[PDB]
């Protein structure tokens, strides 16, 4: 496993496992923050321009050559980074690394061509909506955030039709640079990362342009639009990546309960909510955090009358938490909880090679899974109450969605 | 981000697979408390 | 010889109809997708062009010669366009062959 | 029953017409015949750049001190210009009748115009020509007088081509202020809660210092697919403001498949454009337009005694509401001494109303509709409006 | 606006007053 | 003249006979979209628009040719409280416009093929409506500013068409068109012919009604980037509810400030927003004062419209306006110039007969009496100067609530602004 | 008279297909206007039943005895929505005449 870092800021992180499918990623932070309400919506459009004719191959050579070899590429975006991650048999990663720098370093973004692709904007973007949960994330962070987090993952409707090649073309040349990068092989050798850095991902070597710093603005937006069920997400700031204080969280959201482990009533909230409402219900606790600020909170799900107790059942069990009830056994099993699913998330080829990736684009180096593990158990118990009063003060942020006539408001939440 | 985010990783993990129920299929003639104002002949007029 | 290319671009007479060598190709798949690829700007004014000679055809009419293109005044505007879709049909068209 | 419209001349031959009623406020107005139909191609945007200019101040209220009279009582002030006519009218209080009168009296004369307000007033009025476009039933109607009134002055627009626009100076401007204000031709109307006697007054003291056309029948056509919907006008020459029959064809409009669609008829001195305008989606047009001219052929041949009665009861709703209101009693009076010399009473309006019958409306309908050539206007995606030949060919049947 | 464009004159096509429109 | 007559079924019966050619007679109705909840919204949106439907008496052919027959009017205009319905016509057609009108009120029928017919024209409305920016930005600016009962919207919401039925329409008509909600105008008729007419109909329902939920303020702020050319932006606070004193102050109050040019064209030369908004920026903007009051609550703050790029100062330079009236920077020429617009504003609003006509009605509904235009005017001199300053402060203090729409890249936030 | 309506009902033979009498009428204007306004219910039960009787037609079958449909049992579904449709029609007829 080697990081070594190229001059022109790009990182190569190789590794040889020998596999027979190899899967090479190129790590970009260029995510949805780094546009403003001039461009909103052009990271989305460069996600999905994957497939556009570019200097070095014909959409339709480099479609037709990587389904030829039956290899896989495909594009991965958050709020910060952009990865895009080619796959495929060891004999063929050479055209597969051709494809994907040629894509990455030189895209010539035609305007007929975007102008076909706008419409399969619109239907990715239906799509992604067609379930409640990634609309009332995307409406968490537009009333959380003011500028750069706010920005949605999604095109909005009326910039459909307005993004133009100049746009896209902009956006590369100020976030597509050499010091932003990290390329990532498992099952390659490290050398011929070198050899594809240097032919390309070595010209393009600014900084970039950089993004400005996001600000909370708390507030809550609210959608009624006759769902069955009510969604409903309220958070607060929390850590950022690169400090203790974001271990703590992770182990307070692994505390209060993060995703189903048998097909887990055992979570705080999950309990807190049962010993009081017998209807259907789905109560988690959502961290998301990002290099310069963090999101952390109760989701929950119930239906529209149980919408109110239910919330505040949620929120009086963190406020439980924030006032040092809590035992020593319990953080002990959500340690274990937080530093199985991070086993689990780097057990697979794809996790690997993404873990790696943003180790990378964020520290510029490698932590290997025994390091972190360590370190998850420095949090304390203690620190996990810290965590908690954080948000319980913190001036809280609500996206909610449904029949809404007994879903609760931030000044009586 | 799954660190993180965990079952709401996928939700702030938007991705494509690049190369390739599902969405069904999904402009008209032109500072005070507003009015909605309509009629059998009377066009409909925000007040306003 | 451009001369006599000159004179033929006269003999062409489309000058005459103020049409550039490119509104007269005959319109062809390839011709039309080039023709799709074309800026609004030239897209409209090759309509405008287009449809100026049509009137002059229904009189009968030439434009004043002065109006009319000159050889160096003839532009090919679409030839670019249409240079790209050929060579990507040619590549789809190989790549069948094979 | 209706309050009388006495009126009285000055030597000036401004004509004083009030029309007093209870209403407190009152909307008194000065009527100019002076429009774009008296400018001579060389100052084609004389009237509305005057008109822009008027309230900025004169000399004896240089600048906004002007307007913050108009705000000190609370009136508020309007102008308008059409293609004949020119209106300045105040809405105000009864008890501010006086200076009213007297800042009516600055804006038609002592009026200031300002070098500087005229780069001002050039880049607004540039910049709203320059975005007036956007405004699609007025496009089309220009289009439809530019077409049908061609090498006649009712033709040219009020707001005038840009290169005038650009092109004008205070001293053309004192021209057509000099040249088309003069108090014969000025009719100082009040209505509402206004006394004649005082109006007759206080025009004695102030404002008492004051100094043919064709139709052609063919048709203009604008195509731009781009546009989301298309309108379309098509008119027939009208009879004029003195000729009564208009009355009838009023009731013809009140008997009368697009999205929208409205019947006009524009009457100018002794010439005018009767017609319909309509604005619809590209592949509907040609069905409209054969809708439109069958129920203009049926008001020919077949009109009956019903749909006559209801136009005649719709005419007679679309006036008196018309009469209501102190800002349209008030307009009403301007353009009745300006256009028939006279304020004509509604019961003569209603009498006029009621002596229509249906043999008499088909028989001015067949008189201005059967067998006559339309002026055609058509913008956005106008492809599938038929040309002249078919519009020529619907407005006539081979049945009678 | 389009106010600025005015129509071209066919008086050269034009022929020879609604008094001669019912002889035409 | 006014005579009012407020019958024991709690309709009131209000009549005056000017022997008018063209007389009015509207009915106005405590049923406006605030009597909504969350399960029926847009309810009133369709009500509004299926006046035209088939009656017990009288079809909607014989209703629609009927009127048109005599060449009447029958329009519907609706506030967030009030409903009402007008027919105006000759006075030999208004015995059958009275049928037509009391039908209408009193019973319907709502068919389900008519109001299935009628949610495709409720949509186009709706889109008619929000096709200018204001509309979008105060309805959304009333969603952000309310919680429950003035956060409803005037129109109909996206997922709503299609899913509102006759039960729907027949539970909102039977629990609030109650007599003891109602009262019948007339101008241009005789005030017994009212009376009769309110004992034949009106008469289906007496009751006082279902009473609707008390409204509470929530403050916040709901944006909407479109990129449009102009960004609007309406930035409000809690007031004085309608029917109060302080009301009338902070009707004073938006005078001062400004409440439309006056002037074609008007450059509000001396509107105080208006002066603090040119001399600091150069580009095109539009900054008024606005007040909306209900029988409960009122909002009351300033609209702005402005370039993009300077819409932060303009909005900085609006408020900071309003701030200076709130430390007693004013004079007292300024407050009586105030006062003489609201009162000219306020006469020229009743001088028309279809104004005067829903004046008389909303008086009705609000308070049972009538209060004659001499009245107000001593009123509106009772506001002085103090007062306007203390509702000034009303609105520089308490939480607002800010509806902003357009390229957003420069506007501000309320913890900034 | 019952009875001899009885024995014509089984005589005209509608019921041996399950059909209903106003599933047998001509549709016409007026026809398809009141099948237009039925509910959703009664007109999915209308159709499915023309549906199984055009398959028995087709077929050359009839149901079995016990499943055809009676002369008392005749709900007259569409019955009244046409009255309103033939109603509101002569009232339109009568103002144009």
């Amino acid at each position: 496993l080697e990081f070594t870092k190229l001059p022109n800021g790009l990182v190569i992180a190789s590794l040889e496992n020998y596999a027979p499918l190899s899967r090479i990623g190129l790590f970009v932070k260029a995510g949805s923050r780094y546009e403003d309400s001039n461009n909103l919506g052009t990271s989305h459009l460069l996600r999905l321009a994957s497939s556009l004719t570019t200097k070095g191959a014909s959409s339709f050579k480099i479609t037709r050559g990587i389904e030829a070899v039956g290899g896989k590429l495909s594009v991965t975006a958050t709020r910060e980074n952009m990865a895009y991650t080619v796959e495929g048999i060891r004999s063929d990663i050479e055209i597969l690394m051709e494809f994907l720098l040629n894509v990455t370093t030189a895209p010539e973004f035609r305007r007929w061509e975007v102008a076909a692709l706008r419409s399969q904007l619109k239907i990715d973007k239906a799509v992604a909506f067609q379930n409640s949960q990634t609309r009332i994330i995307e409406n968490l962070h537009d009333v959380a955030y003011k500028n750069a987090l706010a920005n949605p993952l999604y095109c909005p409707d009326y910039r459909m039709g307005k993004i133009t090649s100049e746009e896209l073309h902009y956006f590369v040349q100020n976030h597509f640079t050499s010091a932003r990068m990290a390329l990532v092989g498992l099952g390659v050798s490290h050398s011929v990362l070198k050899q594809v850095a240097e032919q390309f991902l070595n010209m393009r070597g600014g900084l970039g342009l950089a993004g400005a710093k996001a600000k909370y603005r708390g507030g809550e937006i609210r959608e009624q639009n006759g769902d069955n069920l009510v969604h409903a997400a309220i958070v607060a700031e929390s850590a950022a990546i690169g400090n203790a204080e974001a271990n703590a969280f992770s182990v307070l959201q692994h505390l209060l309960g993060a995703g189903p482990h048998i097909k887990n009533t055992t979570s705080l909230l999950s309990q807190s909510v049962a010993k009081g409402s017998h209807q259907p219900f789905d109560v988690s606790a959502f961290n998301a955090s990002y290099s310069d600020s963090g999101l952390f909170g109760i989701y929950t799900i119930s239906q529209a009358a149980a919408a109110g107790e239910v919330i505040n059942a949620a929120y009086n069990q963190v406020k439980a938490v924030a006032q040092g009830n809590l035992s020593s056994a319990d953080v002990q099993a959500a340690k274990n909880k937080l530093k199985a699913g991070y086993l689990m998330s780097v057990e697979t080829s794809e996790g690997f090679l993404s873990e790696i990736g943003s180790q990378a684009l964020a520290a510029g180096s490698y932590m290997p899974p025994s390091t972190v593990l360590q370190q998850i158990d420095s949090v304390a118990d203690a620190d996990v109450v810290k965590a908690a009063k954080k948000f319980v003060s913190g001036k809280k942020s609500m996206a909610a969605s449904g029949n809404l006539g007994h879903t609760p408001f931030l000044d009586e939440l | 981000v799954a660190a993180r985010s965990g079952p709401f990783a996928p939700v702030l993990s938007a991705t494509s697979r690049g190369v390739a129920g599902a969405v069904p299929a999904a402009v008209l003639d032109v500072a005070r408390p507003l009015v909605a104002t309509v009629g059998l002949n009377v066009p409909a007029s925000v007040r306003f | 010889l451009d001369g006599f290319r000159k004179w033929y671009y006269n003999a062409a007479g489309f000058n005459k109809l103020g049409l550039m060598r490119d509104d007269t190709l005959h319109e062809t798949e390839d011709v039309k997708e080039a023709i799709r690829r074309l800026p609004e700007d030239l897209y409209n004014d090759r309509m405008f062009r287009i449809k100026r000679a049509l009137d002059l055809t229904m009189r009968h009419q030439i434009l004043p010669k002065d109006q009319w293109t000159k050889y160096e005044e003839d532009k090919f505007y679409l030839e670019p366009y249409l240079k790209e879709v050929i060579r990507e049909r040619k590549e789809r068209e190989e790549w069948a062959k094979k | 029953s209706v309050p009388e419209t006495q009126v009285s001349i000055l030597d000036n031959g401004l004509r004083v017409a009030s029309e007093q009623s209870s209403h407190a406020t009152c909307t008194v107005g000065v009527w100019i015949d002076a429009g774009s139909r008296y400018e001579t191609e060389k100052n084609n945007g004389a009237g509305y750049f005057l008109e822009h200019l008027a309230f900025k101040g004169t000399k004896n209220r240089p600048g906004n001190a002007l307007e913050k009279e108009v705000e000190s009582i609370g009136a508020h002030l309007n102008a308008y210009s059409t293609r004949e006519h020119t209106a300045y009218l105040i809405k105000a209080l009864s008890k501010d009748l006086p200076k009213v009168v007297e800042l009516l009296a600055d804006i038609v004369q002592n009026s200031s115009l300002e070098d500087s307000q005229i780069e001002k007033e050039r880049d607004v009025i540039l910049r709203e020509m320059q975005e007036n476009d956007a405004s699609m039933q007025n496009v089309v109607f220009d289009y439809l007088h530019a077409t049908a009134f061609q090498g006649t002055p009712l033709a040219q627009a009020v707001e005038g081509p840009s290169e005038n626009v650009r092109r004008l100076s205070r001293t053309d401007l004192t021209d057509y202020l000099n040249r088309h204000y003069k108090a014969p031709r000025m009719v100082l109307a009040a209505a509402g809660g206004v006394e004649h006697q005082q109006l007759l007054d206080l025009a004695q003291k102030h404002l008492s210092s004051v100094s043919p056309c064709r139709f052609t029948g063919s048709e203009i056509r604008h195509r731009d697919d781009a546009l989301p919907l298309a309108h379309v006008a098509i008119a027939v020459e009208g009879p004029g403001w003195a000729n009564p029959d208009n009355v009838t064809l009023q009731v013809a409009n009140a008997i009368i498949l697009c999205q929208s669609f409205q019947t006009f008829n524009i009457s100018y001195s002794d010439t005018g454009l009767l017609g319909a305008h309509f604005v619809c989606d590209a592949m509907s047009i040609d069905d409209m337009v054969f809708f439109l001219q069958g129920q203009w052929m049926r008001l020919c041949t077949s009109a009956t005694e019903s749909e006559v009665t209801r136009g005649k009861n719709i005419l007679r709703n679309a006036l008196v509401s018309h009469l209501d209101g102190t800002t349209p009693v008030c307009e009403d009076i301007g353009r009745s001494l300006l256009t028939y010399g006279r304020r004509i009473p509604l019961a003569e309006w209603e009498s006029r109303i009621q002596e229509v019958d249906a043999q008499m409306l088909r028989d001015i309908c067949s008189k201005y509709f059967y067998d006559q050539c339309p002026a055609v206007a058509g913008y956005g995606p106008i492809e599938q409006l038929p040309d002249y030949n078919r519009i020529r060919s619907g407005m006539f049947w081979l049945r009678f | 606006s389009h106010t600025d464009v005015k129509v071209p004159d066919f008086s050269d096509y034009r022929r020879a007053s609604k008094e001669s429109s019912e002889a035409r």
